[PDB]
C-alpha cells in the first residue's frame, strides 16, 4: 500500500509490471484530471494508485477497454 | 599513582560513580565512569561540507555539470552506482540519471520546464557525451554512423 | 582542545556508532566556537567594450 | 531519429571530405587585436559556424529577418552556434601518410602485405625501397632494396622495373593486391601441409581476407590522404578571466601538421633536392603519427609546460577518456552531499536538512507555488525563495513528502549501496541515517558523506518506492540472511536485560501477564533480571493460515517477559527465554521473516531496535581500568616459561641441539605459556561473579562490563581480550619470521620502547596491506562485472536436459557446508527418488524451499542432481528455472532480472574482507573403499595398489560422512565393510617410501638385470639383505639407458605369471630410485614389495584468469596401455596405446614422480604426474561439469576461510559467461578451425540437424578463456571498447566492419536508451515485436 | 557534557583515554577542593600545605 508494495504483486503477477501499470495510470490521473476510484484521504498521485491497484480495481485487460469506447462515442459525436 | 590521587581529592579509587538520568530521574543499574577529557575540534566543519545543486553551470567540451562546492557543481553518479541502478532494474532512473540530468541539451531544460507546469514526464534524448565520441571516432579517420530502420 | 566531563555510557543511541553527544551547556560557553577569516577580492578590469 | 545498430568500418577520401564542410589552410586560428577567426583557419566562419547563433561576421544578415542566407561580403550562414559542435573540416595532405593504428597496433598492414613490420616501417622511413612489380625474373614484388643496390637495378633495366619510397609505395602495394587471388590460393594450398606452427597465421590471413572482401572496405583507404579535423567547440580556445586564454592539444597538433603539409606543397613546387623533400614527408608523416596517437611510434612531443601532448587517441580510452569518465560514469544533477549522522527514526525515513531540501527541489517549489497562484510569475517564485518566506516551508513540507530520495555512499561495493528513503524534514546540517541500514551501507559516524540524489519523473520516484526502499531490502542478494541485523547497541541491551542473577530482586513471584512485568520493573519494585514465573499467551499457526492461541505459566525472566510485548504473534516464547546475543537476534529476525511476512518483520526489527537503544541507555554500561582483570598466575607462567628459554640457551650452547631445534621448542613453549594466559583471563573473566542466595556461595556468569560486551558479540571478541589484558602474544618481523622474545606485557600495563616498536611492525604491514589490496579487489570486481552484463533472464523453462549433480563437502575433514544449504533455491533435474526405492518427491523441476529441504534431510539423501547455470539450454541469456529462486526475496526469480551484474557485485563485495603416512577414524562407521583394486598382503590383511581410491566412513542410514585419501602402495590395518569405531588408525604408509608391491605370488628371480650397463651392486653395510640398485638417468650408465630394467615374476619352471583371469602378461618395470630389497633365488607373496622408491585474494582472482600453474599435472585424453619411447632427449616422450584407437605421443618431464609405469594401463582423465591441475585441461578431457565443480570449490575454499558465505549460483553463472567460445573441428558452415561463439554454432546446428537439412553442420568443441579474454572477445565491440585495450578493439572493429546489435546493459547505457533489464525488458520485448512484424 | 560509547574503547583497542578519563578525574577533584577551600580563604599557610 504506503509503505511496502506486498499485496499489489499477487494482483499484477510480477513486479517489474507494477510499476509500469502504476505509472500508466498515474499519467491520466494527474494530466488527465478524472477522479481516481480509490478514495482521496489525503495522499499523492503517485501512491493513490498503488493502493488503487492493492484493492486491485483496474486491470491491463480492462484498462483498454474505457479508452476505447470514449474515443468510439467521440467519433460517433463528429459523424 | 592514579588512585593515590584520587583518594587525596576525595574521588573513588574504582574510577565510577553512580548517575542519574536527566529524563526520567532515576540511578543507572550500574557505576558509570566519568572524568575530564581532552576534546578536539577538527577542521572537517559540516558547513564547508554542505552543498546541493538542483541547475547551474555546465562545462564546455561535454556539456555536463561541474564538480565542486566551490565553483557550484554536482555529484559525480560513478559507474559502480550505475552498476548498482542495473542490478536493480530501475532502468528509467538510469535514464534519467543520463540523459536528463546532465548531458541532453534541449532535454533538461524541457524537464524544467514541464516539471515546472506540474508534469514529471519524460522526453529523452541523444546524449551529448555521446555526440562528442562519434565526432571524435569520425575525425580520427574511421567511418561510424547508425544504422536507421 | 578543551577539556571537559565525559560519560562511558550508551545514551539511546545517540551515540550508537562513534557519534558523540554533546551539551547545549558547552554550546552555551562557547567552549567550541571558532573565528574564520575569509578573503575577497574584487578586480576591476578594463574590457575593450 | 531511433536506430538499430552502430556501424563502424574504414573511412575513405569520398565520404571523408563529404563531412567536411571546408578544409583548412591557413595555420591560424583567431586574430589578436579582435578575437574574430580569420578565414580558413581552424576556427573559420564558413567552416564551422557563426561564433554567435543567428549573426553573421559582418552583420549584413541578422535577427532572423533572414533564416540561412550566407553572407556575401564574408560567407556564414546565419544559424544557431550549436552547428558549429558537429560541422567537420579536412586537410588535403600533399604526400600520403600511413594510419598509426593500423600500423603500430598488432600490425594490419603486415598481415594483409605479408610482409614484416620491419620492413614496412624501414620503407617508411626512406631508407629501402621496395619493388611494386618486375617484368624481369630477377626481381620479384615486395622485395625490399638497398640504394647501392637500387642504383645497380637502375643501370641494368631502367624503366622495366619499378620500386619507390615512402608510404606511396605501401599505398602502391595495397593497390596492387588483388584479394580474390589470395582467397583462391591460399584457402586451396593450406590443406597440403598440416604444419600447426603455420596453420594459425595462414587462417587468420584467410580471415582477414574474407573480412576484407565481404566488408566493403578497399585497402587503399588504409593509407590517410585526407585528414578530417574536429569541431571547434570539441577543441575549443576559450579567453580565461584574467585576459589569458586556454586550448586542447589538438589546435597545437593540427598547427603542427598543417604547417608542415604546406611546407611540403610549397617545396614539391620548388623542385627541392630530393633528399629536403623526402626529410619533409618524414615529418608530415611524424606530425600525423602524433596527432593520431602521442607516444606510440616515436618520442612523445610534448608542449611548452614539457608535458606530453594528448592526442585524439589519450582522450577516448584509459581512465581519463571520454569512454570511463564521461559516458559510464556521468556527473549528475539534483544532487548534494553531507556528513553523516544518527538517528528515533523509522526504517524507511531518512533526515534530510531542510536547507538543503529547498535546494534540491527548487523548481518544484516553484511549479508548485505558482499552481497555488501565490506569486504572478517563476521570478517572483524565485524571489520569495531567496527570501525563505513562510510561504516556502508551507510548500516544502508537502513537496517532500510520499516523495522518495536516494542515498549513496562511495564506493558502492554491492547494490546496498544505493537506497531510497522517504525525506523528513530537520533544522541541521547533516544526513541523519537510520542505524539499521549502517551495516549495509558499511558506514560509521566518523565523518563518512553521503550522496544524495532526488529522482524526478513519476517512473523514477515508483522504481525508487518499489525496488530501492530500504523496506524491500531486507536479505543480501548474495544469500539469503538478512542485513538488518541490529549492530551493537540493541544487542547490548537486549544481552544486557535478558539476563538472570541468583538472588537479584522479587525473585520466584509469580505474575499474571508481561504488561504488571513492566509495571513491576519501572515501579523499582523488581529487578530487571530475576526469575519469576509468568503466564504466557502464545500463538501458533498450525491451522491452515489460522492463528491458535495457548496460554501456560513459564519461569523465566522479566526482561524476557518484557520482550513478549514485541513479539509479532507469531512465534513461540521459547525464541525469546534465552540469553539473546546477536546470533540469536539475528536467527529470531530471520524466523520472523519466515513465518510471518515482510510488514510484521519490519515492524518487529524497528520495535526491537528502540527495546534495545532504551534499555541500554537505562542500563548503563561503561569500561573502567577494574573492568581489565589481570590473572594472579601471569607472572608465574612468565617465570615459568623463562626458565625453560634459559634451559634451552643453555642446551644450545652445549651445541647438543642446532638451531632449527631450538627455535621450534622456544617457539613452542612461548605459545603454551600464551594459551595458559589466556585460559587463566578468560577463567577469571566468564565466571567471576560469585554470590549466595540463602545458602553458602553459588558461581554464575561474570557480569563484567567487557564480558557483556564480548559474549553478546556487539564488538570486539575473546581474541581481542587476550591482548587487553594477557600478554599480546607472539609478531612477526617484515621477513615473515616470528620474533622470539614475546610482548607479555598488556595495554592496561602499558609496553616498553622495544615491545612497542616491535608491536608497530605488524600494525604498518596490517595497514598497508589494506591500503594496498582494496585497489586489486576493486580493479577484480570491475572486470567480473564486464564479462557479466548480458545475463538477463529471458524464458522460465528451457526444457534442457539434466543439470549438474550436488554433493555435500565431508572431504578434507569434518563437514563445511551441509547439503541442506547447499540446494536450498535450486531446481532439480530428474525425479530425484528417496532411499526407499520408487519414491519420488520431484517430478523432474520444483523450488527447493525449506520443506523440501527437511523432506530430504529427513530422508537419507545424499545426492541430488540440480539444474544450473551452465547446464541452461537458453540461447542469448538464461532461464529462470534454470537460476532457481532469488535470494533477496526467496520466490523464483522473475523475467527480465540482470543476474549477472548482482552476481559480480556480490562475490566482489567481501574481496576487502580476504586480503589474507596414517589414518585414523574419528567417528563410527562403515569402512569404505571406492574405487578400489584390492589385494592380500602377507600378513592377511588388506593392502592398496592404486591411487584413485578414496577412504570413506558410512553411517547406519548409508550416507557417508567422512572422507579420506589413500595413496598407490599403503598398507590398511582393516577391510572392507567394517563396522568399527573412531579413534584406530586404519591406514599406514610410508610418506618416503613407495613401494611397487606385486599383486601376485610367486618365485622371484632377477630377470633382465645386467650388472654394469644399467644397474650398480652396491650393498647395506649394517644389514647385509641386499641386491642390485636401479638409478635415474643421471645416475645410471647410458649403455643399459635404451632398455627400462624390467623386473618380472617368473616361477620353478621359468614362465611368467599372468594376471588371475586375464592373459596379459605381468611384469614391473624399475625406475629410477628403485632399490630391490629382496635378493636373487629368494620369493615373494602377495601385496609384497620388490624395490622401494624413496620420494588470498591473487588465489582466487587467478582462477578466473584462467591462469596455468607452474607445474601443471598432466594427463591423459585416451585409454590403454602406457609407454615410453624416446629418452633423454631434452626431455623424456611418452606412448600411449589403446586397445584398438592410436599413437599418442606426448611430452612428459622425467624429473617429476610418475603415478604409472611402462606395464600399467591408465584411462582417460587420470592423473599420472602430480601438482596443481590446469582448468583448461580439465576442460579438454572431463566435462564442463567437473571445471565448474572444481571452480566452484576452489573459489568457495577462499571465502570458507574467511567466513564469507556466498551462494553458488553467483559463481557458476560467471563459468557459464566464461564457457561462451567454441572451436570447431570439422567443416560445413565455416571455417576448419576458426573459434566462434557456442551459441552461433548451436542455432547453426539447429536446423542442419533439423528438417531443414540432413547433416551438414560441423562439431565444436567447448573453450575456456580468462575473464578478461572473455570480456574482449564479445559480439559487440562497443562494450569492449569501454573496457581495456580501447586502440586494439576499434582497429579490430574497423577491418572488420562490425555492427552492434545493441543487446547489452553497458551499450544501452552508453547511448543513453533503456537498459534491457527490469522495466527495459519490457520496453524491449515491445521493441522486437515491432521489429519482427516490421 | 559529553556522553561517549563504551563500545569504541575494546574492539578499537585505545585504552589510553580511560586513563587519560581518570587523571582528568583526579585532576578536576584537587582543582575543586583548591577552589573550595580558597572561597572560604582558611589561611595562606594551609592552602600551602595542600
Amino acid at each position: 500500500a504506503r509503505v511496502t508494495v506486498q499485496d499489489a504483486v499477487e494482483k499484477i503477477g510480477n513486479r517489474f509490471d507494477l510499476v509500469l501499470v502504476a505509472a500508466r495510470r498515474a499519467r491520466q490521473m494527474q494530466v488527465g484530471g478524472k477522479d481516481p476510484l480509490v478514495p482521496e484521504e489525503n495522499d499523492k498521485t503517485t501512491v493513490i494508485a498503488l493502493r488503487e491497484i492493492e484493492e486491485g480495481l483496474i486491470n491491463n485487460q480492462i484498462l483498454d477497454v474505457r479508452e476505447r469506447q470514449e474515443q468510439q462515442e467521440q467519433e460517433a459525436a463528429e459523424l | 599513582e592514579i588512585k593515590e590521587l584520587l583518594k587525596l581529592g576525595d574521588l573513588p579509587t574504582s574510577g565510577q560513580i553512580r548517575l542519574y538520568d536527566g529524563r526520567t530521574g532515576e540511578q543507572f543499574e550500574r557505576p558509570v565512569t566519568v572524568g575530564y577529557m581532552y576534546m578536539l575540534k577538527l577542521n572537517h566543519l559540516v558547513d564547508d561540507k554542505m552543498h546541493a545543486r538542483s541547475t547551474g553551470s555546465y562545462s564546455l567540451v561535454t556539456q555536463q555539470p561541474l564538480g565542486g562546492k566551490a565553483q557550484f557543481g554536482g555529484q559525480r553518479f560513478g559507474e559502480m552506482e550505475v552498476w548498482a541502478l542495473e542490478a536493480y532494474g530501475a532502468a528509467y532512473t538510469l535514464q534519467e540519471m543520463l540523459t536528463v540530468k546532465s548531458d541532453d541539451v534541449n532535454g533538461r531544460t524541457k524537464m524544467y520546464k514541464n516539471i515546472v507546469d506540474g508534469n514529471h514526464q519524460m522526453e529523452p534524448g541523444m546524449p551529448e557525451s555521446f555526440n562528442v565520441l562519434l565526432k571524435e571516432i569520425r575525425s580520427l579517420g574511421i567511418n561510424i554512423e547508425l544504422e536507421d530502420e | 582542545g578543551q577539556n571537559m566531563r565525559v560519560a562511558f555510557m550508551p545514551w539511546n543511541g545517540y551515540n550508537f556508532e562513534d557519534s558523540i553527544l554533546v551539551s547545549e551547556r558547552v554550546v552555551q560557553e562557547d567552549r567550541f566556537t571558532t573565528i574564520h577569516i575569509q578573503e575577497l577580492a574584487c578586480v576591476s578590469r578594463d574590457t575593450k567594450l | 531519429e531511433e536506430f538499430d545498430a552502430i556501424k563502424i568500418a574504414l573511412a575513405s577520401p569520398d565520404m571523408i571530405r563529404s563531412w567536411s564542410f571546408g578544409e583548412v589552410k591557413k595555420p591560424e586560428t583567431i586574430n589578436y587585436r579582435t578575437f574574430k577567426p580569420e578565414r580558413d583557419g581552424l576556427f573559420c566562419a564558413r567552416i564551422f559556424g557563426p561564433v554567435k547563433d543567428y549573426e553573421c561576421l559582418c552583420g549584413k544578415y541578422k535577427r532572423l529577418k533572414h533564416r540561412g542566407v550566407i553572407c556575401e561580403k564574408c560567407g556564414v550562414e546565419v544559424t544557431q552556434t550549436k552547428v558549429r559542435r558537429e560541422r567537420m573540416g579536412h586537410i588535403e595532405l600533399a604526400s600520403p601518410t600511413a594510419h598509426i593504428w593500423f600500423l603500430k597496433s598488432l600490425s594490419r598492414i603486415g598481415l594483409l602485405l605479408d610482409m614484416p613490420l620491419r620492413d614496412i616501417e624501414r620503407v617508411l622511413y626512406f631508407e629501402s625501397y621496395v619493388v611494386i612489380e618486375g617484368g624481369m625474373t630477377n626481381l620479384e614484388r615486395q622485395q625490399i632494396l638497398t640504394e647501392e643496390q637500387y642504383l645497380d637495378a637502375l643501370e641494368e633495366f631502367g624503366d622495366e622495373f619499378d620500386a619507390k619510397m615512402g608510404a606511396e609505395a605501401i599505398q602502391a602495394l595495397l593497390k596492387s593486391m588483388d584479394l580474390e587471388q589470395e582467397c583462391e590460393q591460399l584457402r586451396e594450398e593450406l590443406n597440403e601441409t598440416n604444419s600447426e606452427t603455420k596453420r594459425k597465421k595462414l587462417t587468420k590471413r584467410i580471415k582477414l581476407l574474407e573480412a576484407f572482401v565481404q566488408s566493403g572496405n578497399k585497402p587503399e583507404w588504409m593509407i590517410l590522404t585526407v585528414l578530417p579535423v574536429l569541431p571547434p567547440d570539441l577543441r575549443p580556445l576559450v579567453p580565461l578571466d584574467g585576459g589569458r586564454f586556454a586550448t586542447s592539444d589538438l589546435n597545437d597538433l593540427y598547427r603542427r601538421v598543417i604547417n608542415r603539409n604546406n611546407r611540403l606543397k610549397r617545396l614539391l613546387d620548388l623542385a627541392a633536392p630530393d633528399i629536403i623533400v623526402r626529410n619533409e614527408k618524414r615529418m608530415l608523416q611524424e606530425a600525423v603519427d602524433a596527432l593520431l596517437d602521442n607516444g606510440r611510434r616515436g618520442r612523445a612531443i610534448t608542449g611548452s609546460n614539457k608535458r606530453p601532448l594528448k592526442s585524439l587517441a589519450d582522450m577516448i580510452k584509459g581512465k581519463q577518456g571520454r569512454f570511463r569518465q564521461n559516458l559510464l560514469g556521468k556527473r549528475v544533477d539534483y544532487s548534494g552531499r553531507s556528513v553523516i549522522t544518527v538517528g528515533y527514526l523509522r526504517l524507511h525515513q531518512c533526515g534530510l536538512p531542510k536547507k538543503m531540501a529547498l535546494e534540491l527541489f527548487k523548481p518544484f517549489i516553484y511549479g508548485k507555488l505558482e499552481l497555488r497562484g501565490l506569486a504572478t510569475t517563476i521570478k517572483a517564485a524565485k524571489k520569495m525563495v531567496e527570501r525563505e518566506e513562510a510561504v516556502v516551508w508551507d510548500i516544502l513540507d508537502e513537496v517532500i513528502r510520499e516523495h522518495p530520495v536516494l542515498l549513496n555512499r562511495a564506493p558502492t561495493l554491492h547494490r546496498l549501496g544505493i537506497q531510497a528513503f522517504e525525506p523528513v524534514l530537520i533544522e541541521g546540517k547533516a544526513i541523519q541515517l537510520h542505524p539499521l541500514v549502517c551495516a549495509a551501507y558499511n558506514a560509521d559516524f566518523d565523518g563518512d558523506q553521503m550522496a544524495v540524489h532526488v529522482p524526478l519523473t513519476l517512473e523514477a520516484q515508483l522504481e525508487a518506492r518499489a525496488l530501492m526502499m530500504s523496506t524491500n531490502n531486507i536479505l543480501s542478494p548474495a544469500n539469503g540472511e538478512p542485513i538488518i541485523v541490529p549492530s551493537q547497541d540493541v544487542v547490548l541491551g537486549l544481552y544486557y536485560m535478558t539476563r538472570d542473577c541468583v538472588n537479584a530482586k522479587g525473585e520466584g513471584m509469580v505474575l499474571t501477564g508481561p504488561k504488571e512485568a513492566e509495571r513491576l520493573y519501572r515501579s523499582g519494585l523488581a529487578s530487571l533480571h530475576a526469575r519469576v514465573k509468568v503466564r504466557i499467551t502464545e500463538y501458533e499457526k498450525d491451522a491452515n493460515g489460522e492463528l491458535v492461541a495457548k496460554t501456560s505459566l513459564k519461569d523465566t525472566t522479566v526482561g524476557r517477559a518484557i520482550l513478549w510485548m514485541i513479539v509479532p504473534k507469531g512465534l513461540p516464547y521459547s525464541i525469546v527465554n534465552q540469553a539473546l546475543g546477536k546470533k540469536a537476534i539475528s536467527k529470531m529476525l530471520n524466523t520472523c521473516y519466515r513465518i510471518l511476512g515482510l510488514k510484521p518483520t519490519v515492524i518487529f526489527a524497528d520495535q526491537i531496535m528502540y527495546t534495545g537503544f532504551a534499555y541500554a541507555a537505562r542500563s548503563g554500561a561503561s569500561v573502567g581500568i577494574d573492568d581489565m582483570v589481570i590473572p594472579e598466575k601471569k607472572h608465574e607462567i612468565i617465570s615459568e616459561a623463562e626458565a625453560e628459554v634459559a634451559e634451552i640457551q643453555e642446551q644450545f650452547q652445549s651445541g647438543l641441539v642446532t638451531a632449527g631445534e631450538r627455535y621450534n621448542k622456544v617457539i613452542d613453549i612461548w605459545a603454551a605459556a600464551n594459551d595458559r594466559v589466556s585460559k587463566a583471563m578468560m577463567d577469571n573473566l566468564q565466571t567471576e561473579t560469585v554470590i549466595n542466595r540463602d545458602g553458602q556461595e553459588e558461581k554464575q556468569v561474570s557480569f563484567n562490563s567487557i564480558y557483556m560486551m564480548a559474549d553478546s558479540g556487539a564488538r570486539g571478541s575473546a581474541a581481542q581480550i587476550r591482548q587487553l589484558a594477557g600478554m599480546r602474544g607472539l609478531m612477526a618481523k617484515p621477513d615473515g619470521s616470528i620474533i622470539e622474545t614475546p610482548i607479555t606485557a598488556n595495554f592496561r600495563e602499558g609496553l616498553n620502547v622495544l615491545q612497542y616498536f616491535i608491536s608497530t611492525h605488524g600494525a604498518r604491514k596490517g595497514l598497508a596491506d589494506t591500503a594496498l589490496k582494496t585497489a586489486n579487489s576493486g580493479y577484480l570486481t570491475r572486470r567480473l562485472v564486464d564479462v557479466a552484463q548480458d545475463l538477463v533472464v529471458t524464458e522460465d523453462d528451457c526444457g534442457t536436459h539434466e543439470g549438474i549433480m550436488m554433493t555435500p563437502v565431508i572431504e578434507g575433514g569434518d563437514v563445511k557446508e551441509p547439503l541442506r544449504d547447499r540446494v536450498l533455491g535450486r531446481v532439480t533435474a530428474e525425479d530425484v527418488l528417496k532411499p526407499g526405492t520408487a519414491d519420488i518427491l520431484v517430478p523432474r523441476n520444483t523450488l527447493l524451499h525449506e520443506q523440501w529441504c527437511d523432506l530430504l534431510e529427513e530422508n537419507s539423501v545424499d545426492a541430488v542432481k540440480v539444474r544450473s547455470v551452465v547446464s541452461c539450454d537458453t540461447d542469448f541469456g538464461v532461464c529462470a528455472h534454470c537460476y532457481g529462486r532469488d535470494l533477496a526475496r526467496g520466490h523464483i526469480i522473475n523475467k527480465g532480472e540482470a543476474i549477472g551484474v548482482i552476481a559480480a557485485q556480490s562475490i566482489g563485495e567481501p574481496g576487502t574482507q580476504l586480503t589474507m603416512s596414517s589414518i585414523q577414524v574419528k567417528n563410527k562407521g562403515s569402512i569404505k573403499l571406492s574405487n578400489v583394486k584390492s589385494v592380500v598382503n602377507s600378513s592377511g590383511k588388506l593392502v592398496i595398489t592404486s591411487r584413485n581410491t578414496e577412504l570413506k566412513l558410512i553411517d547406519e542410514f548409508g550416507r557417508t560422512k567422512e572422507s579420506y585419501k589413500v595413496p598407490y602402495g599403503a598398507v590398511l590395518a582393516k577391510g572392507d565393510g567394517e563396522q568399527v569405531a573412531g579413534g584406530e588408525t586404519v591406514a599406514n604408509w610410508d610418506p618416503h617410501t613407495m613401494p611397487v608391491i606385486t599383486e601376485v605370488s610367486g618365485f622371484v628371480r632377477f630377470t633382465d638385470m645386467i650388472d654394469g650397463q644399467t644397474i650398480t651392486r652396491q650393498t647395506d653395510e649394517l644389514t647385509g639383505l641386499s641386491s642390485l640398485v636401479v638409478l635415474d638417468s643421471a645416475e645410471r650408465t647410458a649403455g643399459g639407458k635404451d632398455l627400462r630394467p624390467a623386473l618380472k615374476i617368473v616361477d620353478a619352471q621359468g614362465n611368467d605369471v599372468l594376471i588371475p583371469g586375464t592373459d596379459m602378461p605381468a611384469q614391473y618395470f624399475l625406475p629410477g630410485k628403485a632399490i630391490v630389497q629382496l635378493e636373487d633365488g629368494v620369493q615373494i607373496s602377495s601385496g609384497d614389495t620388490l624395490a622401494r622408491i624413496p620420494q588470498g585474494l591473487p588465489r582466487v582472482a587467478d582462477l578466473f584468469e584462467a591462469r596455468r600453474p607452474k607445474e601443471p599435472a598432466i594427463l591423459a585424453e585416451i585409454s590403454g596401455i602406457v609407454s615410453f619411447g624416446k629418452e633423454t632427449k631434452g626431455k623424456r616422450r611418452l606412448v600411449i596405446t589403446p586397445v584398438d584407437g592410436s599413437p599418442y605421443e606426448e611430452m612428459i618431464p622425467k624429473w617429476r614422480q610418475l603415478n604409472v609405469f611402462e606395464g600399467e594401463r591408465v584411462e582417460r582423465g587420470d592423473v599420472i604426474s602430480d601438482g596443481p591441475e590446469a582448468p583448461h585441461d580439465i576442460l579438454r578431457l572431463r566435462g564442463v561439469h567437473a571445471v565448474t565443480r572444481y571452480i566452484v570449490n576452489e573459489v568457495q575454499d577462499v571465502y570458507r576461510l574467511q567466513g564469507v558465505k556466498i551462494n553458488d549460483k553467483h559463481i557458476e553463472v560467471i563459468v557459464r559467461q566464461m564457457l561462451r567460445k567454441a572451436t570447431i573441428v570439422n567443416a560445413g558452415s565455416s571455417d576448419f578451425l576458426e573459434g566462434e561463439q557456442v551459441e552461433y554454432s548451436r542455432v547453426k546446428i539447429a536446423n542442419r540437424e533439423l528438417e531443414a537439412n540432413g547433416k551438414v553442420g560441423a562439431t565444436y568443441s567447448r573453450d575456456l578463456l580468462g575473464i578478461t579474454k572473455a570480456s574482449l572477445a564479445t559480439e559487440s565491440f562497443i562494450s569492449a571498447a569501454s573496457f581495456q585495450e580501447t586502440t586494439r578493439v576499434l582497429t579490430e572493429a574497423a577491418v572488420a566492419g562490425k555492427r552492434d546489435e545493441l543487446r547489452g546493459l553497458k551499450e544501452n547505457v552508453i547511448v543513453g536508451r533503456l537498459i534491457p533489464a527490469g522495466t527495459g525488458y519490457a520496453y524491449h520485448q515491445d521493441r522486437m515485436r515491432r521489429r519482427a512484424a516490421g | 557534557d559529553i556522553v561517549l560509547n563504551p563500545l569504541g574503547v575494546p574492539s578499537r583497542m585505545n585504552i589510553g583515554q580511560i586513563l587519560e578519563t581518570h587523571l582528568g578525574m583526579a585532576a578536576k577533584g584537587i582543582g575543586d577542593k583548591i577552589n573550595a577551600m580558597l572561597k572560604q580563604q582558611q589561611e595562606v599557610a594551609k592552602l600551602r600545605e595542600f
